[PDB]
RNA sequence: CCAGACCGUCUCCUCAUGGUCAAUCAAGACUAUGUAGGGAAUUUUUGGA
């Protein structure tokens, strides 16, 4: 009875399918199916993957509601082709498909699904990305190594035939050259507006600056990296973090349906946070703002939602990892706000809320026998013993395991460096300082664990240095700690003269509350 | 002449003897000594006592009286 | 009584409405004028009293009236 | 069906209309409605007709004698505005306007279904004049309800171009081009209340036959309740380089959401095999409201040196 | 549906249709209705019908008046079939329009009440009120009416 | 009209000699009642 | 010196004592927060009508308009 | 925000106002102001059902009313969270 | 702003009656009249419902504790309105 | 302008007002006074800034005593809206 | 905003009837827009003094004979 | 005939916003925009029953 809305449909000869569901009742429907049991499934437009062998296939609807352009965009055919697709199983040489349709639509569909489909390049949206990756790599160090690379691509191949599609009016081996050009040219110019490479004059030099090579690196389009700069400033605080997260390209592919919006504004009275005044209510940025906190804070989301969340996720991880090294790159110490932000998608609970709640499968009616130990951080529940945990945890075996699991690979950390000189400090100079980290246990796999973020994760590290009053970060670098106890070099450039009271942290990308910290005085010449 | 605002000040200066007045009951009138800068007429007064005044020893502790119920001030 | 399905106060300006205050000393007066808190001034102010039964009279006043009092203003009968 | 026309009216429409019927022709194909089989002109009606047809602005191909040419008059009049003293043609009038709208309504949508251009869009404004009571010469600011009299009468005499009013921005300057300084700023705030779409279109060929069209459809005009309603539907006409035949219709409907966003709407056409083997220089997108009027945008679909392959 | 004991009235439940022939007859009748009809709280409007889409202002109303011509243009169209299924009583006034012109659409509505609506399939009841003429057999047969429900009554 | 005077220029379709945009004169002629 | 908002804020998270005008009340309990209008929120609240109490009720929260003073 | 955003919405609708003094008077609500001016079409009357001295017309003085009951029972609650962002097209 | 606050201007040397929460009905000269009702008498009687009546030389009155102030006949329709 | 009252949004939730909020939310019955002798009993639904409130079974407790005696009337209303000058006292029971 | 025009009135005793039957006397030293009457005598009724000067809230004054016209 | 249920068909007052006028050396009446506010705690509508 999970969802019950499943029952009283199916009970009369007719079955349910949509994304997301329990796996149990999914697997119990498709075998309802194959079994010969249910006559009729209703299918949504998400789960044409999994193709379930029927012989009629009725399609309703050819318009499907979303929220980007706020209208109804009709079913791109390839989805269509996808469902029809379902070869008849039971009844032999034989093939049924009812499409239910408009008469605008008809001539699209009538000849692209009996005919071949056209197949055509949407490369000159997306070069701008693709472009700057190239650069990163370092194939590309002129402007014609990225005619070269489009020479070896479908939209260089596809524009000979097809010209008109593309914007190409000459059709000549020089015109369109002179148009591959001049596309280039335009997709450099938009990059050279943001931080992303540099030309120089000595045929002629390309580079990547700090920008492009993170955008390289996560994948993450120019339009996004371009905004995410615009906003992030020095100390900018967590919402505004959030809200940058938020607005990006990435987030087309999350489908806002009819009656959405209400039930968004409805969910925003038990929400921590607020959303920004200046921008708009039923585009997919405040959506994403929206079920961003319906996770760290651990409510009871629809089950459409729910997809919706996890396609947010998929995205997030890049897209925070760019956020909080746009910030280092820019040089402030609200960095760590980030991090922390991070730490929490990564989990699925606030900084301040509670620590204890991070560990897999926590509830606020356990957090009160927790409490009564004097349980403050989560390094106290590696020192206890089997007994007290039972008596604490009186749940199933898998949970207690993927507990087990997160309390043993989550390591108890230490905090020690090593500078070269304390004596001789210039100002201005790139002054080396050894930092020597260590763990509590040397580990097996990085594996790191949460309920709440479905996908896996290798665990990282991000060591930091900056001064607190200023907001200035002077040395930053991201470690994988394989090993038990480690050297990093940080080659960091000293502040001016006087005593400057320094400050390292040992923030985890993953794991909340491991911000092992010692602070530090020095006197610059 | 004193303006009402600056006479705020003056008391916080000075910190003078006060017998507060009461709106519902006519009686019982408090006693101390006035203390806060406010713009409202809400002032803090330290060691209030509450006598019965005739139309006797009735003790109390410290009030911040609310800025309505203020029907008197002296000094 | 005749009283039509009036709107607002603008359009029921220059008619005899009865008033009635807190204490539930009840009045009668043509509506003259209008104003942000009701001081609706009074042609003829006939006041009235009952005691703490039956009500009296008085007719003193050609009024301004003022709003902090005032409960809700009944209409009595059209003019001309 | 739909709009309950008996099935001669329908057999009337269907040879009277053409591809090349023009303003006066559709006024006498309303007037032919079989509904107007039982309408007659007689003598007290007659000195009245005699003074229309005069002064009337739509012309006349039939004589005050027939019965079809008083329908006619006493349409143009309805549009115009004219309530009257003799009350007979007041009485056949009143007739007209519960069901002019209707049957206008239908002509249009027929003559979409057919595919014609010339008729359509002048339907389209038809309609709309049966709708709101005034003629495209009569600015679309009587339709606002808020707007003044004097200000109207104003706009009407001055004899200019109604876009030219929409495109002025500031206040000041409004109140001076009307001939009134007063309600300059009314007028202005009841202009950015009129719709106005910065439209662009590019449209590109999937393969030879079909050929896709990317629109552009922005919205500068801010919303009201009042007077704009629920939604603002907008029937988009893709026609030919002439405006003789439509290629492809759709209504759109413009709500509270979309007006001011860049939104975009993409659709499909086949072409014929002469237009395929020899390609025109530009088709003619046409925004244009059911309700507004003048609003109408129309522009150009650019074919220069799209070759197919 | 509204019950005896429970004043509240049953409003979602149950739609009347009062077919009058002309508009001012319709207008009439509409008032006489919300006379007599006031103290159960009941909303009695004639067809203000204009758009089809539109038509959600009748779902929402209890009693309608309708003219004939108009009652078929809305039970005619695709997304106003969830009226005639909540729509338990129609009532005709005046079936003696047979015989004129009109009263053929009063014939076409009646055929579409009985053969149209059989996906959903519970008839409604039908009351047609007339002027005294003969063949009534005739008309009781038309309206699937037997010896109780015709009451031929003289001058 | 000026002989000698600016104008913008768009794409279009080109209206009748004798169509309702060119002949407002008339329209207001006729809205001016003529049987009063 | 001591101003009376800052009192006010001092006595948070401590005993508070609240006199009504009308219904006159004496309301105890430990103090949780308050706004700039000057409404009160208590913990451990306690009616005492005149001395006597009618109840002990808990968390609770109080309207400025009626309140009087504000003691230990 | 604010619930008297609640009340301007319902129009032409029946109530049975409890006032500060003591009264119940039914009468239709029409617009309710955000000073909550209500203006009653028909009225009933119990002057200090009991004695009756019920004349037609009234429009309340915000200040009197202490419990509203019921034109709908209805639960509509936000909407200015709505237009704040939606005017946001153009920077 | 307010018709009635410039009615009671306009009447600046008018014989003012008034009547307040208690019930005090004064008669005597209008000295000054503002935004908020704030009048000050000449020759003021004072008639209260306790029955114990005098007659005064002056009075100021709060403008927030009348419950009605008195006007004569003259200033009816003009010059105040339009 | 917009920022300055969009501030005092989340002052519901800090101040005094805070409990009252966290009822709405989590709809529990609470004990509401007012000036004349009364006493009424009833859930939360709905909340404002001045504490203009709408509920659900709402219970009404008073008296219509002519002395010396204490009569408890009882009647049953739900839907209401009390306007917050009247109310005193609220409080979220367990 | 207004200012009450109590200029009139400075330096001559008044005979105050404040809010709930007490009758309070004293000359008047300071006024203001919210009527916190700053005036410097207090005699109740008969008559005993209780304290000089005393500062007075705007609500709790409502009649103010001068005694000196 | 034709748009309507995922949707605020309708506002009493002060201020600002720009265009006007009626005007005197820097101030008031009117259309319109809701982009502002209405416990400015005391002169009124949020507490002396």
């Amino acid at each position: 009875l999970t969802d019950g809305h499943l029952r009283a449909p199916l009970k009369h000869g007719v079955g349910i399918l949509y994304k997301g569901m329990a796996s149990n009742d999914e697997r119990i429907v498709k075998r309802l199916y194959e079994y010969g049991a249910v006559s009729v499934l209703l299918i949504s437009k998400d789960c044409s993957a999994f193709a379930c062998k029927t012989d009629e296939v009725i399609i309703l609807g050819t318009n499907l509601y979303d929220g980007a352009e706020h209208k109804y965009m009709p079913y791109t055919i390839n989805e269509l082709l996808e469902m029809v697709g379902l070869a008849s199983g039971n009844d032999s040489m034989a093939g049924k498909v009812l499409i239910l349709t408009s008469h605008n639509m008809k001539a699209y569909y009538k000849k692209f699904l009996i005919e071949p489909l056209p197949t055509e390049s949407y490369l000159q949206y997306i070069i701008h990305d693709t472009l700057n990756n190239e650069i990163a790599n370092s194939i590309i160090q002129s402007k014609q190594d990225c005619v070269d690379w489009f020479t070896y691509s479908y939209f260089y191949r596809r524009i000979h035939v097809n010209p008109s599609y593309y914007g190409v009016r000459d059709t000549s081996p020089h015109g369109i050259s002179v148009f591959l050009s001049n596309l280039v040219e335009t997709c450099l110019n938009d990059l050279v507006e943001s931080s992303f490479i540099e030309i120089d004059d000595t045929t002629e030099i390309i580079s990547t600056l700090s920008n492009g090579l993170i955008a390289s690196h996560y994948g993450v389009s120019f339009f996004t990296i371009q905004s995410f700069v615009s906003s992030l400033s020095n100390t900018s605080t967590l919402k505004n973090m959030l809200y940058v997260l938020s607005t990006a390209v990435e987030f087309e592919s999350v489908p806002l349906r009819k009656g959405d919006r209400a039930l968004l504004v409805k969910l925003s009275k038990r929400l921590p946070l607020r959303f920004p005044e200046h921008t708009s209510s039923g585009s997919v940025s405040f959506k994403v703002f929206l079920l961003l906190q319906a996770y760290f804070s651990r409510l009871e989301l629809p089950v459409d939602f729910q997809n919706d969340l996890k396609d947010i996720l998929e995205k997030v991880v890049p897209l925070i990892n760019v956020v909080v090294d746009i910030l280092s790159a820019n040089g402030y110490l609200n960095a760590t706000t980030a991090m922390d932000l991070a730490q929490m998608l990564i989990q699925g609970v606030w900084d301040v809320d509670n620590p204890l709640r991070q560990i897999p499968h926590f509830n606020n009616k356990i957090l009160e026998k927790c409490k009564e130990i004097n349980v403050e951080t989560v390094y106290d529940i590696m020192a206890l013993e089997d007994e007290e945990r039972d008596e604490i945890l009186t749940l199933t075996d898998s949970q207690l395991a993927q507990v087990a699991a997160f309390v043993n690979n989550y390591p108890n950390v230490e905090l020690t460096y090593s500078l070269n000189n304390s004596d001789s400090l210039i100002s201005g100079v790139k002054q080396k300082i050894t930092i020597q980290l260590t763990r509590d246990v040397e580990p097996e796999n990085l594996q790191v664990t949460s309920e709440k973020y479905p996908f896996d994760k290798l665990e990282s590290w991000w060591l930091v240095l900056g001064e607190v009053s200023k907001k200035e970060l002077y040395a930053i670098k991201k470690v994988t700690l394989n090993k038990e106890t480690q050297q990093y070099e940080l080659e960091f450039d000293t502040p001016t003269s006087g005593k400057h009271n320094l400050t390292i942290w040992c923030v985890c990308d993953s794991y909340l509350d491991a911000d092992k910290e010692l602070s530090f005085e020095i006197n610059v010449k | 002449m004193v303006p009402p605002i600056n006479c705020i000040f003056n008391f916080l200066q000075q910190q003078t003897p006060v017998t507060i007045w009461l709106f519902e009951q006519i009686g019982i009138r408090i006693k101390g000594k006035i203390v806060g800068f406010d713009e409202f007429m809400n002032v803090v007064i330290d060691e209030a006592v509450e006598i019965p005044v005739n139309s006797k020893g009735t003790p109390l502790g410290k009030i911040l009286l609310k800025g309505d119920n203020i029907t008197l001030i002296t000094s | 009584i005749q009283v039509a399905h009036s709107s607002r106060l603008a359009n029921l300006i220059d008619y005899k409405l009865r008033v009635l205050t807190q204490d539930g000393r009840v009045y009668i007066g043509q509506l003259m004028a209008f104003d942000k808190h009701m001081n609706l001034v009074l042609n003829e102010c006939i006041e009235e009293r009952v005691p703490k039964i039956k009500v009296e009279k008085r007719v003193l006043g050609l009024t301004i009236l003022r709003g902090e009092q005032i409960l809700s203003t009944v209409v009595e009968d059209k003019p001309l | 069906s739909s709009f309950y026309i008996n099935h001669a009216s329908m057999d009337v429409y269907n040879r009277e209309l053409d591809e090349h019927t023009t303003q006066i022709d559709l006024f006498r194909i309303f007037s032919m409605s079989e509904e107007f089989k039982y309408v007659s002109v007689r003598y007290e009606e007659k000195r009245e007709l005699k003074q229309l047809l005069e002064k009337a602005p739509i012309p006349i191909r039939e004589d005050i004698d027939d019965p079809l040419a008083k329908v006619n008059v006493l349409l143009q009049s309805y549009f115009s505005q004219l309530k009257f003293e003799g009350f007979a043609l007041n009485s056949d009038i009143v007739f007209i306007h519960q069901n002019a709208g209707r049957l206008l309504r239908a002509m249009f949508e027929i003559c979409l279904k057919r595919g014609w251009g010339h008729p359509t869009r002048m339907l389209l404004n038809l309609c709309k004049s049966a709708t709101t009571k005034m003629w495209p010469t009569n600015c679309p600011l009587r339709q606002f309800k808020t707007c003044p009299v004097e200000v109207i009468k104003r706009l009407e005499a001055s004899t200019v171009p109604w876009g030219d009013y929409l495109q002025l921005e500031t206040p000041a300057e409004v109140g001076r081009a009307i001939r009134s300084e007063k309600y300059g700023k009314q007028v202005y705030d009841l202009l950015k209340r009129f719709p106005k779409m910065s439209v662009t279109c590019n449209a590109q060929p999937i393969t030879r036959s079909v050929m896709r069209f990317n629109i552009e459809i922005i919205a500068d005009w801010i919303w009201d309740m009042n007077v704009h309603g629920s939604l603002e539907p907008f029937l988009l006409m893709l026609e030919d380089t002439d405006g003789d035949s439509i290629l492809y219709y759709d209504v759109l409907f413009i709500t509270p959401d979309i007006v001011g966003h860049e939104f975009t709407l993409s659709f499909t056409y086949e072409l014929k095999q002469h237009n395929q083997n020899n390609l025109p220089p530009n088709f003619f997108l046409t925004l244009i409201s059911e309700n507004w009027w003048h609003s109408e945008f129309e522009i150009p679909v650019s074919f220069n040196g799209f070759k197919l392959p | 549906h509204y019950n005896p004991k429970t004043k509240k009235l049953n409003l979602s439940a149950f739609k009347i249709v009062y077919i009058a022939p002309l508009k001012a007859l319709v207008q009439e009748q509409v008032r006489e209705f919300q006379r007599r009809l006031a103290f159960l709280g009941i909303k009695v409007a004639e067809l203000t019908g204009d758009s089809r889409l539109s038509r959600k202002q009748i779902d929402e109303t209890q009693v309608l008046v309708s003219t004939p011509e108009k009652w078929d243009i809305t039970t005619r169209n695709s997304n106003n079939l969830a009226i005639v299924e909540l729509v338990r009583l129609l009532i005709i006034d005046e079936i003696h329009l047979l015989h004129d012109d009109r009263g053929p659409v009063l014939e076409s509505i009646v055929a579409r009440t009985f053969w149209a609506s059989k996906y959903g399939q519970e008839y409604p009841r039908i009351i047609g009120l007339s002027a005294t003429l003969p063949n009534y057999e005739d008309v009781g047969r038309f309206l699937r009416v037997p010896k109780e429900g015709l009451f031929y009554f003289d001058s | 009209f000026n002989q000698e005077g600016d104008y913008n220029f768009k794409y279009g379709i080109p209206l009748e000699f004798y169509n309702e945009m060119h002949r407002p004169v008339h329209f207001l002629q006729f809205s001016e009642l003529a049987g009063d | 010196p001591v101003n009376p908002k800052p009192f006010l804020k001092g006595l948070v998270n401590h005993r508070v004592g609240v006199k009504l005008k009308f219904n006159s009340t004496e309301y105890r309990g430990t103090l949780v927060s308050t706004d700039n209008y000057f409404n009160l929120q208590l913990n451990e609240a306690e009616e005492f009508v005149a001395g006597v109490s009618h109840g002990t009720l808990g968390e609770i929260f109080i309207r400025c308009n009626n309140v009087l003073y504000i003691r230990e | 925000m604010k619930l008297v955003n609640f009340l301007k919405k319902l129009r032409n609708e029946q109530v049975t106002i409890e006032l500060k003094n003591g009264t119940t008077v039914w009468g239709t609500l029409q617009s309710v102001s955000p000073q909550m001016n209500a203006i009653l079409t028909d009225v009933k009357l119990t002057l200090p059902s009991d004695n009756i001295a019920s004349l037609q017309y009234i429009n309340i003085r915000g200040n009197t009313i202490r419990q509203i009951i019921l034109p709908d029972s209805l639960n509509l609650d936000s909407l200015l969270v709505d237009q704040k962002q939606l005017n946001s097209l153009r920077r | 702003n307010g018709i009635p606050v410039k009615l009671l201007n306009e009447a600046q040397g008018h014989i003012v009656s008034l009547e307040l929460t208690t019930g005090a009905t004064y008669r005597g000269k209008l000295v000054e009249s503002e935004d908020s009702m704030n009048v000050q008498l000449r020759d003021v009687i004072a008639t209260e419902p306790q029955g114990a009546v005098t007659h005064m030389d002056q009075i100021f009155v709060r403008g927030s504790q009348i419950k009605f102030i008195v006007v004569p006949d003259l200033l009816k329709n003009a010059p105040l309105f339009k | 302008r917009a920022e300055l009252e969009e501030l005092e949004e989340f002052e519901f939730k800090h101040g005094p007002m805070s409990l009252i909020n966290d009822a709405m939310v989590t709809r529990t019955p609470v004990i509401i006074s007012l000036r004349n002798n009364h006493k009424i009993i009833a859930r939360v639904k709905a909340f404002d800034r001045h504490c203009n409130m709408v509920l659900e079974n709402v219970k009404e407790l008073w008296t219509e005593k002519k002395g010396k005696n204490v009569i408890n009337r009882e009647r049953f209303i739900s839907k209401l809206f009390l306007r917050g000058d009247s109310v005193i006292v609220v409080l979220k029971t367990p | 905003v207004s200012t009450p025009e109590l200029k009139k009135y400075m330096d001559k005793k008044i005979l105050l009837n404040i809010n709930g039957s007490r009758k309070v006397a004293g000359i008047l030293r300071g006024y203001d827009i919210f009527l916190n009457v700053v005036l410097d005598d207090a005699m109740e009724i008969n008559n005993h003094q209780l304290g000089l000067q005393t500062v007075i809230r705007g609500n709790s004054i409502i009649s103010l004979e001068a005694l000196d016209a």
